RNA sequence: ACGAGACUCUGGCAUGCUAACUAGUUACGCGACCCCGGUCGGCGUAACUUCUUAGAGGGACAAGUGGCGUUCAGCCACCCGAGAUUGAGCAAUAACAGGUCUGUGAUGCCCUUAGAUGUCCGGGGCUGCACGCGCGCUACACUGACUGGCUCAGCGUGUGCCUACCCUACGCCGGCAGGCGCGGGUAACCCGUUGAACCCCAUUCGUGAUGGGGAUCGGGGAUUGCAAUUAUUCCCCAUGAACGAGGAAUUCCCAGUAAGUGCGGGUCAUAAGCUUGCGUUGAUUAAGUCCCUGCCCUUUGUACACACCGCCCGU
RNA sequence: CACAUGUUCC
């Protein structure tokens, strides 16, 4: 239960994530259920964006002794195309573009042609 | 309770440290400069930003700001820091010189001088504080 | 004993057990000279006279 | 008339305002001019908006009371409307001018309270509050199970109140709450 | 790095933009009626987007001034202004033996599995009543009850793949519940311009357990269903009880807010005192404090750690 | 001005 849970954390960072939340529920070693917790990378949890950039997957697994359940969460990067997550982008990331180098100019001259 | 957080602020001195020609001071001015040289996602955020510069321009065209690179005050810091005054703060001709002091120049090498004129000794020892 | 013109010319403080009173440094329109401090129940403003039944009990500032 | 209001048909101007004390909290006359004494509100929202509030409609603002009375400020209108003319055909004088008095002389100077009591001064809001309250409540069991209706309570009342004539409820609990402060002050 | 913020939906302002024979207006032209004018959801027409509706945008930022503040973060005040805090949603780290095996073809494990704790059919019970408790409703009257008149809304839903079961106008019959015949609505169309109450005006009662109250209970009549007796509901008549402002105690709340007043949704063959929303009437009070109840930082004390609901001493 | 006590398999 632990070599599979980071089967699926390190299949994304070869795919481009930006973050994933993955909890395994249910008794592990025991009678008493626990729950398991492997976060990393930037993870939201609030606001409206989470519609749209956290995709959530819920599932359970049968075995003999109880029922293990699994939330595959992960934060979806962003591109302004929008073939690999949300066009949109995030409500706080300020995009500024930079000065274009311009020389200031210390002399009148004109420019007439035609 | 109108308390700028670190997104209103850390994006309003980008805009000031890039881009401080291409502002005013009115807000609606440079409200409509910083939608077009700033993606801000949404319009409260538009207003909130902007809102901040203003502010901020309130404070350079009256004095200096710490986080704030600025291409027209540095020059201008610049050339009182590299300021050489036409006369020293050395050279002076009235060297006045302590009489003990006098004394240690008389065993090294430059012991007689020209422009070393000696006060006198000042009488009574006290010159620390009243204890309590 | 007399009904004396008491003109509230600043507030204090908040007073009392559950905040119920406020402290005013009061001034007197019938003299200009001499001014106490004393409590006042209900919403102050400023520039407004009282109406004191005694003239000699102050309070004490917090 | 662009000029002057006439409150139904009562006049706006000759109302003196005797305490000086009260008069910067009594918004009747010249500024405060109402044909009705019913605007759409507003009044309370701020701390010291109900400062400027004209008092005839602060009274209806406050006999609205008991439950199924509540929200109901299209007949307390109809309750004082009726109610100024019996103080009319009473005094012949101002039926307002006798509100002034009434209000001047019910409301308490010094007032014990949870501090061991303290006596303290009170504001001339809180005053207001009080003096217009006490009334309010009083005429609400004058006309409780009896053939007086609440027109002529409310009436009644500031008729009484306006002479200081202590068989009203509202001259009773001022001068005891006077008292009892008086007690530990 | 998360949470707070930001963000979303809604609330308010833009006679500017885009357009509406299933939205409205403005005219014009008749019809009707009164003395050119007046009125009409009577009837057509071309111009319009004011109202209708919702699309884009635009609008508020402590922006401007004045105090105050390191003159920083900011706060108080004014003016211009439709707004100088609309409301909710979302909502972390860790935690509880919180609850649900009566939501499941989510399930480990256990009991049962034909004379079945599986399944269906009949009927009963879950409504049962010495008693205590919780959320409620209508009341205790004259600011009222009762009877005429007048007049105002805003949220929704409606013909079901099964499904054989809809929302309803109109025309009659009957005091009512209700019933019969036609027509339209799969809906901005028909219902519906949703003629709601409260209300307002004017009677009548007159401090009386009274014309306040409608509990109990008898008699008759209709709907739904195969079936209503333990009265499914519903109307009519008669019965008219306790209750006279609620002790000790305690709940909720600060702006269209409390409360009053109704209207839709859910459950629904029959069906709202509950609940979920809506509009309508419209405040008193307050712009404060840690007193209480708790809660969050910092120091400090701790013999506590299932953690003060702890621990522990002597007879 | 008063305000004592505790039930604990987990």
């Amino acid at each position: 239960v632990r070599r599979a849970c980071y089967g699926v954390l390190r299949f994304i960072m070869e795919s481009g994530a930006k973050g994933c939340e993955v909890v395994v529920s249910g008794k592990l070693r025991g009678q008493r259920a626990k729950s398991m917790k492997f976060v990393d990378g930037l993870m939201i949890h609030s606001g409206d964006p989470v519609n749209y950039y956290v995709d959530t997957a819920v599932r359970h697994v049968l075995l003999r002794q109880g029922v293990l359940g699994i939330k595959v969460k992960i934060m979806l990067p962003w591109d302004p195309s929008g073939k690999i997550g949300p066009k949109k982008p995030l409500p706080d990331h300020v995009s500024i573009v930079e000065p274009k180098d311009e020389i200031l100019p210390t002399t009148p001259i004109s420019e007439q042609k035609g | 309770g109108r308390v700028r957080t670190k997104t209103v602020k850390k994006a309003a001195r980008v805009i000031i440290e890039k881009y401080y020609t291409r502002l005013g001071n009115d807000f609606h001015t440079n409200k409509r400069v910083c939608e077009e040289i700033a993606i801000i996602p949404s319009k409260k955020l538009r207003n909130k930003i902007a809102g901040y510069v203003t502010h901020l321009m309130k404070r350079i065209q009256r004095g200096p700001v710490r986080g704030i690179s600025i291409k027209l005050q540095e020059e201008e810091r610049e050339r009182r820091d590299n300021y050489v005054p036409e006369v020293s703060a050395l050279d002076q001709e009235i060297i006045e010189v302590d009489p003990d002091t006098k004394e240690m120049l008389k065993l090294l090498d430059f012991g007689s001088l020209s422009n070393l004129q000696v006060t006198q000794p000042t009488v009574g020892m006290n010159f620390k504080t009243p204890r309590g | 004993q007399p009904i004396k013109l008491a003109r509230v010319t600043k507030v204090l403080g908040r007073t009392g057990s559950q905040g119920q009173c406020t402290q005013v440094r009061v001034e007197f329109m019938d003299d200009t000279s001499r001014s106490i401090i004393r409590n006042v129940k209900g919403p102050v403003r400023e520039g407004d006279v009282l109406t004191l039944l005694e003239s000699e009990r102050e309070a004490r500032r917090l | 008339t662009p000029d002057i209001k006439l409150f139904g048909k009562w006049s706006t101007d000759d109302v003196q305002i005797n305490d000086i004390s009260l008069q910067d909290y009594i918004a009747v006359k010249e500024k405060y001019a109402k044909y009705l004494p019913h605007s759409a509100g507003r009044y309370a929202a701020k701390r010291f908006r109900k400062a400027q509030c004209p008092i005839v409609e602060r009274l209806t603002n406050s006999m609205m009371m008991h439950g199924r009375n509540n929200g109901k400020k299209l007949m307390t209108v109809r309750i004082v409307k009726h109610a100024f003319e019996i103080i009319h055909l009473l005094t012949g004088e101002n039926p307002l001018q006798v509100l002034v008095n009434a209000i001047i002389n019910s409301g308490p100077r010094e007032d014990s309270t949870r501090i061991r009591r303290q006596a303290v001064d009170v504001s001339p809001l809180r005053r207001v509050n009080q003096a217009i309250w006490l009334l309010c409540t009083g005429a609400r069991e004058a006309a409780f199970r009896n053939i007086k209706t609440i027109a002529e309570c409310l009436a009644d009342e500031l008729i009484n109140a306006a002479k200081g004539s202590s068989n009203s409820y509202a001259i009773k609990k001022k001068d005891e709450l006077e008292r009892v402060a008086k007690s530990n002050r």
